[PDB]
């Protein structure tokens, strides 16, 4: 929570945060599913209805 | 003489059906200033405007 109210662009931007370890290897799905909303409010923005 | 039939303006049955009709255009009208007004909200954007 600290370390995620540091940003002030919220209206803009978004933040994703992951707990990882040295064993944890689930990480590369988070990054895929984060890409892809990321694409997806993108492609929403430039069309006006987000 | 003969007697004319059709819709008249006058009648009884006819008068309910203007009622509702201008009913119908105000409430269009209602909902299109609201749209307005509210215009850039997230419900109202995420809707083709």
């Amino acid at each position: 929570c600290q370390f995620e109210d540091l940003n002030r662009r919220k209206d803009t931007k978004e933040i994703y945060t992951h707990f990882t370890c040295a064993t944890d290897t689930k990480n590369v799905q988070f990054v895929f599913d984060a890409v892809t909303d990321v694409i997806i409010k993108n492609n929403l923005k430039e069309c006006g209805l987000y | 003489a003969k007697e004319i039939e059709f819709l008249s303006w006058t009648e009884p049955f006819g008068i309910a059906l203007t009622l509702f009709a201008v009913l119908g255009i105000f409430l269009t009208a209602f909902v299109l200033g609201v749209f307005i007004k509210f215009r850039n909200t997230p419900i109202v954007k995420a809707t083709n405007r």
